[PDB]
């Protein structure tokens, strides 16, 4: 079997996160469903009411030193947007990407990285990058093209 | 495949 993890976006800040149960749902006559959801990070005093189609998708993945590859301009990916008061993960663009011999620590490749809902702009480290789970594709694409 | 910890 291979499990399947979500995450949602919350209506307080807009940022993304895991989810840890789904509680309820309920309908509307107009569409669009809406699920109960528990947080990982969080407790009954912070569960949320989700639409469904919107706002819940396939977790996104924290790359792995070798998966530098994986993260192309142009790709949407989930970034962790880490400031004074806040340190949340944010949908972003990626802009550029300067990639650098790995060593020891491992990947040393920056990204230029563009935040959709606010047009800022950041450079970050792989360790701050969650790549959308498609790009396993990529991935084993990659690993097709390997010595037998 | 961990996460960071959000602060909000
Ligand atoms: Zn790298």
């Amino acid at each position: 079997s291979v499990s399947v993890e979500f995450e949602a976006k919350s209506a307080r800040d807009g940022a993304w996160y895991d989810v840890a149960a789904f509680l309820s749902h309920r309908l509307f006559e107009s569409g669009d469903p809406e699920v109960r959801v528990r947080f990982s990070g969080f407790g009954a005093e912070e569960d949320e009411w989700i639409n469904v189609r919107k706002c819940v998708r396939q977790r996104s993945l924290p790359c792995e030193a070798t998966e530098c590859v994986a993260v192309l301009p142009g790709d949407l990916i989930l970034c962790f947007q880490e400031g004074k008061d806040q340190a949340l993960y944010y949908d972003a663009h990626v802009l550029d990407a300067q990639r650098r011999r790995h060593d020891v620590g491992g990947c040393r490749c920056r990204f230029l990285v563009r935040y959709d809902h606010d047009s800022s702009e950041e450079i970050v480290p792989l360790r701050k990058v969650c790549r959308r789970p498609e790009t396993d594709y990529r991935l084993q694409i990659l690993h097709a093209a390997r010595a037998a | 495949r961990t996460k960071q910890t959000a602060r909000k």
